[PDB]
RNA sequence: GAACUA
């Protein structure tokens, strides 16, 4: 219309970096720019900003005239510089791509190449390219240039137009559907797919933006919108070819995960001498494997109806398995067996669908995997049974609509004040007055949480959220004394290593059940020394997860495998750690937020996963119970120390697969996903709190969230993730996850 | 960026006929409603959901784009069972902005969802208000959408063709 | 159609897929045909009607 | 939350 020079600069800042990628004609809008490039998009998908002619008179005003940031993206230094140098070179124009990228790289240093390096600079906190553009054919370097330009264009388009899916899809379609040559379209499409995928993974790895939007799901939806828009443009270069490229890239990543090396599968099995076959340039890292098998491929399959070349993919992957490693050049390089990869993919898929749907599409060769992924209920433990059967009766009598904290307090204090271990506990070698109440209220809180979990079964998010908010004053009231404080006065382990007389008295006479994390690591430490810590501090969800038998374990084979845990336990642990811990972390006090209840802390989530990842031998009750517990932990410590010494002696740049592994965090993807989601949620809540009008409750919330982030960093170091072996280096030695967290640049 | 070239301001081509009857407005609701829409609207309407579709499936696809403060599935007033319409409330308005652009036209459960903007969710509109407690769309539809039960209640009623697998939300007080 | 034969349709028999599925199924067929990928010897023998029953695309 | 129009 009549944009001011301020409005003109911003228009130029967002939509002037893209003109070099089409062949700055200058003084032409984007529609006539595309008309001179063969009109890749029809006059239906053209947007209004594409029709805005470039200005007059103002151009000498703008030449005289840092740049504001964007609403929801952690912009890169290269992207900010390139988009700022394009406004400088658009007005000076009132070939072009090469000078633009060369200048942008020079700006960064002073406080093929020149396009591969530009992509790496964008996707960095440098990035190792996941897919190589050298495998195109022979005697044609033009295709490599086109593919590299396409990758850079995809990265910049996701950076700028990413929050509007249709606009980004239209821009990418316009780039791909240029009429330069028939063989150039394939290169552009391959570059665009590769750029979108790699940018999504790098963003989730090393970018903090505080919005709670998953880059991988957005990447998958963008690719499916690209295919749909290709089909609509095809209706009157084919959407089938784009979807073929999208699948080929996904399958190449999948086969690189399975094979463990750059097998160059698509280059070997190839149709003819004129085609582009996607080829990974390196093995995949653990974070990228998690992204693909947990977020990206499940989302893409959901859109495609969970359909896929299932039989062909499974058959080829198992053939990739037989190989012994051809080579292990990359330190952070993961190899997984075919069964493990498809199990992870299908358990991520099974959350968004039903068994029948998956089994209907899945062929008969998946029967073993399907049966392994398809005692599934939450049952009250015997420890909370008779005091929880009253609370459950009350809950059933009223229902989540009628449950009140004030009445629940009286119902709980009546059912947990008449039973043994409670009337036998107020009887009391000598427990202080503080000690006995810090035990009774701990038991009441555990009973309430167990009753809530059993009642809701964590099947509906709405009811779980309602009851957590409603009973949230009561949880805070009961957890105020316990909070972050050891329930017992002193460490239960005293060095022959034995237990304190108070701990033994409680466990063997009053039948008090502590969860095996306040005393097992500190007993492993004593046994190691023969030849308070964050995890010793009370976490209610750790105790509750221990009593429900949520033991998450790795496979006997090794990293090569993955989840060795039972299907029922895995499903229950997912529901727990997603809909009771993470979803309740900073949840609104009231429904219909910037105001949150401190029922779940970040340290609570981390401690619960550390407890769930303990060895099942040490997290199982004997059959004096205390003595059998300790013997068992002594024998396990001896075995694990022997293994650690063997691994250290064998190791003499060192690959992460040769390091000692506890098969706890690197084997269970739920652990890694939960630990990442804790910090992501904390940052997003902090952004929402900051966006709210300033006051006093907002300042209190900000202080609480900063303390939560600091405590999350502390608990991560306390468990060995962030660095004679220690107990933490024997129970939770996870080189891959530790590497990711150290080099992510978020701690 | 593209949010500076496309006006993505929250908008409702829809007008709740029952909040217009009140306030006695001759299509004047937009003049007043737009305020609660541009600022503080984190509620997104979900459409074309199978009575089979469940909140956890709804929660996962929406959770990807933003944390959900409130997840609500519409209940037929007569059956207290899903009408195939859902209300999603986000702690962040940007999360609601993410949900409308990213999820529109996606298959939440093998069907094309239609995410919209809503001024807010109270405990009245959460109940379908058509013929048999469902949505008005159900009565007037002239097609065979089996996942929505089949033919529309009005075409089914006369032609003469007509569950347990549906989730009975009995923790929600009857209207 | 206008057919009065109406019974229970379970849940996996009442799924009708969008028109774009013709593009993606053609893409899967193209990626399997070229690049030399073959199904399992045993999923191929589901020529006696035990193979995946795949949902219908509209129009 | 397709009330035109059933």
């Amino acid at each position: 219309t009549s944009y001011t020079p301020k409005q003109w600069l911003w228009f130029l800042y967002v939509t002037s970096w893209a003109r070099p990628f089409f062949t700055y004609w200058g003084r032409l809008s984007f529609d006539e720019l595309l008309k001179l490039s063969g009109s890749p998009i029809p006059p239906a998908m053209v947007s209004l900003w594409m029709g805005l002619c470039m200005p007059t008179d103002d151009v000498v005003q703008e030449l005289r005239i840092i740049y504001p940031f964007l609403p929801r993206v952690a912009e890169s230094t290269f992207g900010r510089a390139l988009r700022s140098l394009a406004v400088r070179q658009h007005i000076s124009s009132w070939a072009a791509l090469d000078v633009l990228v060369r200048d942008t790289l020079e700006v960064i240093q002073n406080s093929e190449e020149a396009l591969e390096g530009a992509f790496r600079s964008m996707l960095s906190a440098p990035l190792f390219d996941v897919k190589a553009s050298i495998p195109e054919g022979g005697t044609a370097q033009v295709l490599i240039r086109v593919a590299n330009a396409a990758r850079l264009f995809a990265a910049l388009s996701v950076e700028a137009f990413g929050r509007v899916k249709s606009e980004c899809a239209v821009l990418l379609l316009a780039h791909i559907n240029q009429r330069d040559a028939p063989e150039h379209v394939d290169a552009r499409a391959y570059g665009v797919v590769t750029g979108v995928v790699e940018y999504a993974m790098a963003y989730r790895y090393c970018r903090d933006d505080g919005t709670g939007r998953c880059p991988l799901t957005c990447a998958a939806l963008l690719l499916h919108r690209l295919v749909e828009l290709q089909g609509i443009v095809e209706k009157d270069v084919s959407a089938s070819r784009f979807a073929n490229m999208t699948v080929a890239c996904i399958q190449e990543l999948l086969f690189c995960v399975v094979a463990g090396d750059t097998v160059r599968w698509h280059r070997e099995h190839q149709p003819d001498g004129v085609s582009v076959c996607p080829t990974a340039a390196r093995t995949l890292t653990l974070h990228e494997t998690d992204c693909l098998l947990q977020v990206f491929i499940p989302a893409l399959l959901q859109q495609v109806g969970f359909e896929w070349p299932w039989s062909e993919s499974l058959r080829h992957a198992k053939m990739l398995d037989r190989a012994r490693t051809q080579h292990i050049v990359m330190e952070d390089g993961v190899r997984l067996d075919s069964r493990s990869v498809f199990e992870e993919l299908l358990v991520s898929v099974a959350r968004r669908t039903y068994g029948l749907r998956l089994r209907a599409i899945l062929p008969q060769s998946f029967d073993v995997i399907a049966e392994n992924i398809f005692s599934s209920r939450f049952a009250l433990p015997l420890y909370y049974r008779t005091a929880g059967e009253v609370l459950l009766e009350y809950f059933d009598r009223c229902g989540p609509s009628g449950i009140t904290a004030e009445e629940t307090e009286r119902v709980l204090r009546r059912a947990t004040d008449v039973q043994p271990m409670v009337v036998q506990l107020q009887a009391l070698v000598y427990f202080s007055a503080r000690e006995k109440e810090r035990l009774l209220q701990r038991y009441r809180c555990e009973v309430l949480l167990a009753s809530l979990v059993v009642y809701t079964q964590l099947r509906t998010v709405s009811v779980v959220q309602q009851l957590t908010r409603q009973l949230a004053p009561l949880f805070e009231q009961l957890l105020l004394p316990l909070a972050h404080e050891r329930t017992l006065s002193r460490c239960p382990v005293i060095a022959l290593v034995d237990l304190t007389p108070e701990f033994k008295m409680l466990v063997d006479e009053i039948h008090y059940e502590f969860y095996p994390l306040e005393w097992v690591p500190e007993a492993v430490d004593a046994h190691i020394r023969q030849e308070p810590p964050c995890f010793a501090q009370y976490s209610l969800f750790a105790a509750i997860a221990h009593q429900f038998g949520l033991v998450l374990e790795g496979n006997p084979r090794g990293f090569r495998g993955g989840d060795g845990s039972s299907s029922e336990v895995r499903t229950k642990a997912y529901r727990f750690f997603t809909l009771m811990l993470l979803n309740n972390l900073g949840d609104a006090v009231s429904s219909s937020g910037a105001s949150f209840h401190s029922v779940v802390s970040a340290c609570d989530v981390v401690v619960t996963m550390t407890q769930c990842l303990l060895p099942a031998h040490l997290s199982s009750h004997p059959r004096s119970m205390s003595n059998e517990w300790m013997r068992r932990v002594g024998e396990w410590t001896r075995s694990a120390y022997s293994k650690y010494t063997a691994y250290q002696q064998q190791v003499h740049p060192v690959p992460l697969i040769s390091l000692y592994n506890s098969l706890t965090f690197d084997s269970v993807p739920l652990a890694r996903e939960t630990i990442r989601a804790v910090r992501s949620r904390l940052l997003e809540k902090m952004s929402v709190v900051t966006a709210s009008p300033p006051g006093d409750v907002e300042t209190a919330g900000k202080q609480l969230l900063e303390q939560h982030l600091s405590s999350l960093t502390v608990t991560l170091t306390a468990v060995g993730l962030l660095p004679v072996p220690c107990a933490t280096q024997l129970l939770w030695a996870s080189p891959f996850f530790s590497h990711e967290l150290l080099h992510c640049g978020r701690y | 960026m593209a949010e500076y070239l496309i006006d993505l301001t929250p908008r409702m081509a829809y007008v709740d006929r029952h909040e217009l009857l009140r306030s006695l407005l001759t299509e004047k609701e937009f003049i007043e409603r737009r305020q609660e829409q541009l600022n503080k609207s984190t509620t997104v309407y979900v459409g074309n959901l199978s009575f089979y579709t469940t909140e956890d499936q709804i929660w996962e696809h929406f959770s990807r784009c933003g944390h959900i403060r409130d997840l609500v599935m519409g209940l037929s007033e007569v059956t207290r069972t899903p009408c195939g319409f859902c209300f999603v409330v986000f702690e962040s308005q940007d999360g609601a902005m993410s949900a409308v652009i990213d999820l529109h036209g996606t298959l939440l459960d093998d069907r094309v969802i239609t995410v919209s903007w809503d001024v807010g969710c109270d405990h009245t509109r959460r109940w379908g208000r058509g013929a048999h407690g469902g949505q008005v769309v159900d009565g007037v539809r002239q097609n065979l959408d089996s996942a929505r039960g089949g033919l529309g209640v009005l075409r089914r009623e006369e032609l003469g063709v007509g569950e347990d697998q549906l989730v009975h939300y009995t923790w929600i007080p009857p209207r | 159609s206008l057919s009065d034969l109406r019974q229970k349709r379970r849940r996996e028999e009442c799924v009708v897929l969008p028109p774009i599925m013709t593009v993606w199924r053609s893409a899967f067929s193209q990626y399997t045909k070229m690049w030399g990928l073959t199904k399992f010897a045993g999923d191929i023998e589901a020529e006696r009607e035990g193979e995946g029953p795949i949902l219908p695309p509209i129009r």
